[PDB]
């Protein structure tokens, strides 16, 4: 679920998902169009694609379980949709951690009109 | 929270 994703994001990065990743660049929190602004925004692009791979799942609300095996996220078995959602979220949280070094606060609340063009998944 | 695309 979105709330679990946000807890995963905070755990990985120490930033709060709202506001650090809820309105960032072209794809975080409200993606759709545009060239992603940086690597963090590409994490969100890929995460959006990842959810897009699951048209009959409901990643905003469906809850999954995961645990940590020293540091590492391990998705626990739920329904097929929960497993696949968890793997999307795990990847994005790891991606955000891998790209913290280039996170830029100037992409928070990034205006829509600066995001133009479709980029295929 | 987030809630994109």
């Amino acid at each position: 679920s979105l709330l679990e994703f946000g807890k995963m994001i905070l755990e990985e990065t120490g930033k709060l998902a709202i506001p650090s990743y809820s309105s960032y660049g072209c794809y975080c929190g409200w993606g759709g169009k545009g060239t992603p602004k940086d690597a963090t925004d590409r994490c969100c692009f890929v995460h959006d694609c990842c959810y897009g791979n699951l048209p009959d799942c409901n990643p905003k609300s469906d809850r999954y379980k995961y645990k940590r095996v020293n540091g590492a996220i391990v998705c626990e078995k739920g329904t097929s949709c929960e497993n696949r959602i968890c793997e999307c979220d795990k990847a994005a949280a790891i991606c955000f951690r891998q790209n913290l070094n280039t996170y830029s606060k100037k992409y928070m609340l990034y205006p829509d009109f600066l995001c133009k063009g479709e980029l295929k998944c | 929270v987030a809630f994109r695309s």
